[PDB]
């Protein structure tokens, strides 16, 4: 059923649309009923729930943790599953792999919509210490017409950034009149295909307009990493090494 | 009893100080140096950056609050519009910083419907509050979206605490409204700036006290003297 | 802070106008170096080397309009330059004496008092 | 008519650029008169009196940018000036020979024929 859009949309209620588990929740719940994780009694003292789901792939690196600060918030490093599993294999093989040699393995943020990541220094800072920030530049390209009025093709807005708010912000920055050169914006899709043309007029180098929309809009943003999660019952800022060491220990517990 | 996270001594102190300071600043008592709540400060600065001054006619308040949401203050839309309505009423607020356009309320107790029904703009006093802002006057900070810049404290040109007062929510500490007549207040500012030691009796010579937005009778000059001491 | 900002703005404009005034001092050497130049960076570097100039000053000289090479224009530049140095001296006198600070405060507060001040709708009774 | 119009446009631009080229010839005398000038009308009148210039030429000289007083800029002006005189000679050769007129007509007609020409939807029967 209808759930939402990248423009920002919501479903009506829980009784309008349907759902089920996908092929990955059956992975997350494969071998649960076999003394795998200890149950507890919940608030009604008749049902039993699992403490922690016995995972079969480390879901922190895959899906990230959005955080609410009551002093302490946490961020989303997403990851490509295959490189993540290969990183798990190399960590489980050699107990001392340097984090540069796992950045050899792991590129970093595998977004659900795609983007461009600027800054390997902030990536290295993040998977060493936990705290850091990288830069998110959208997949934009400059295409010059034979007529002369150049083209900015934007196809990949960054992680959890609206389309509609950014295009309205661009039109507003045209009508806020701080910098000029943008002719118009074409939003040439309803729901299918993410490729959108914003026109730069004749006699204007569109890399200037591109750098300025990267400076102003939510098209090239910052994005912080702070890998904070619960280990042993306490919240801790943990590194990429520590996440995967703990995950390997948990899978040893699951297998035993 | 779901989360069982134990080792939380200094982290509960830090998170508790953070949530308490966020209450005190954002949804509670305002500042000395301009007398304005941070919701109010973001109202005035957003309506400044939109340029909605009394040279233009009134604009739809929903667009102003949407720009507040998209730039400076990600919280309740009806709360921001509640600050809009309370600021733009002559009986609810002494000198209307926002001049509105439409039905807002009554002294009987009435409310506007939403932010998309009525219009507003800045009055002649918000242009005073924002005159000489863009000139290295108060240091900006980066807000929650790291592209917009907001002012820490609005550079006031008249002390707005004494004019409009501070209504307060106690999480132990609440605060009250002494309103004041603007001209006697400015004369009090002049006499304090002239003589560094003026007795408070000699400023009660200057300042009568509570200049209400609807008028009243004030009994008790003893409590007035106790208050301004 | 406002006085220091306007002193910064007028001081930068007086710096640029002083660079153009030094260009008006020895016009012939500047023209001789421009005719001996090959790139704009060479021209501005040799001007800054020869007359102890800034990048802002050298860009203003190399963008100075030739119509401004007259005594009818040197008069306007020199008079405006003395006026801006007078404004700098005024703002330095404001930044040097806290009495005038209080004076500016009194003046603008009385301007506000003229523009808005009503009287008490509330009567202080006894 | 189109060829005469473009010859008018390029000839006016070459006239202005020739005035600036004469300014680049004797820069020092022009600067000496600008420094001796009092009004802009005096400056342009004395330049037109001294170097046989036009009003367009003298306005271009008195609005010429000082950054354009270099050999890196005299090269561009001289090359563009020779190119525009080459274009003037080309358009004069077009206006002198009616053969090339027919040639331009043939070329643009064949361009149209490439861009649009279908064939007969009607068959000529007997």
């Amino acid at each position: 059923g209808n759930f939402g859009s990248m423009d920002g949309d919501s479903a009506a209620a829980q009784r309008y649309t349907e759902a089920r588990m996908s092929k990955i929740a059956l992975e997350m719940l494969r071998d649960i009923n076999k003394n795998t994780v200890d149950f507890v009694d919940n608030y009604d003292a008749n049902e039993r729930e699992p403490l922690v789901l016995p995972a079969r792939f480390p879901n922190l690196l895959v899906n990230g943790a959005t955080g609410i600060a009551v002093g302490m918030a946490t961020n989303i490093p997403p990851h490509n599953l295959g490189e993540t599993i290969d990183a798990v294999k190399l960590v489980m093989d050699n107990p001392e792999v340097t984090t540069k040699d796992l950045m050899e393995v792991l590129p970093g943020p595998d977004f659900p919509t795609g983007a461009l990541v600027m800054g390997k220094s902030g990536i290295h800072k993040a998977y060493e210490t936990g705290k850091g920030s990288i830069v998110l530049r959208s997949r934009t390209e400059i295409e010059t017409t034979k007529t002369g009025r150049e083209r900015i093709v934007v196809t990949e807005f960054p992680y959890m950034v609206n389309k509609t708010k950014v295009h309205e912000h661009i039109v507003r920055l045209v009508q806020e009149k701080r910098i000029e050169g943008i002719t118009a914006v074409r939003d040439e899709s309803n729901r299918e295909g993410v490729r959108f043309v914003i026109e730069v007029k004749r006699d204007a180098s569109a890399n200037v307009i591109l750098n300025n929309l990267f400076k102003m809009t939510q098209m090239q943003t910052n994005f912080g990493f702070n890998m904070l999660a619960i280990q042993n019952g306490i919240p801790k800022i943990l590194s990429l090494r520590q996440i995967l060491d703990a995950y390997i220990e948990h899978q040893k517990e699951v297998v035993v | 009893k779901n989360l069982v996270n134990v080792n939380l001594t200094k982290e509960m102190k830090a998170s508790f100080i953070d949530y308490a300071m966020s209450v005190i600043v954002a949804r509670a008592l305002p500042d000395v140096r301009d007398g304005l709540k941070p919701v109010h400060r973001r109202i005035l600065y957003g309506m400044n950056e939109l340029g909605v001054t009394p040279d233009k006619p009134h604009k739809k308040s929903a667009r102003i609050t949407g720009d507040v949401m998209g730039k400076y203050h990600p919280h309740g839309d009806s709360s921001i519009y509640e600050a809009m309505v309370r600021m733009a009423q002559w009986w609810s607020y002494r000198y209307m910083l926002v001049d509105g356009h439409g039905n807002f309320g009554s002294m009987d107790g009435d409310s506007a419907a939403a932010q998309r029904y009525t219009e507003a703009r800045m009055s002649k006093i918000a242009l005073e509050m924002l005159r000489d802002i863009n000139k290295n006057t108060v240091d900006f900070v980066d807000n929650y979206d790291a592209n917009e810049r907001e002012p820490l404290v609005l550079p006031a040109r008249f002390p707005n605490l004494l004019v409009n007062g501070a209504t307060g929510i106690a999480v132990g500490m609440a605060t009250n409204i002494p309103p004041h007549n603007l001209g006697e207040t400015i004369d009090a500012v002049k006499l304090v700036m002239d003589n560094p030691e003026v007795t408070t009796k000699d400023l009660m010579e200057v300042l009568p006290g509570p200049d209400f937005p609807t008028g009243a009778l004030v009994m008790g000059k003893s409590g007035i003297h106790k208050a301004y001491e | 802070r406002r006085t220091r900002f306007d002193k910064e703005k007028a001081e930068a404009r007086a710096h640029i106008l002083e660079g153009l005034l030094i260009a008006l001092d020895h016009i012939d050497e500047v023209i001789r170096i421009i005719r001996a130049s090959e790139t704009d960076a060479e021209a501005q570097a040799e001007l800054m080397s020869k007359f102890k100039l800034s990048e802002r000053q050298s860009q203003a000289i190399l963008d100075m309009r030739l119509r401004r090479l007259t005594g009818l224009e040197r008069d306007k530049i020199q008079s405006e330059y003395d006026d801006l140095l007078a404004l700098i001296a005024d703002l330095a006198d404001i930044l040097a004496k806290p009495e005038r600070v209080s004076q500016i405060i009194k003046d603008e507060l009385d301007e506000v008092k003229r523009k808005f001040s009503d009287k008490r709708r509330t009567e202080l009774m006894v």
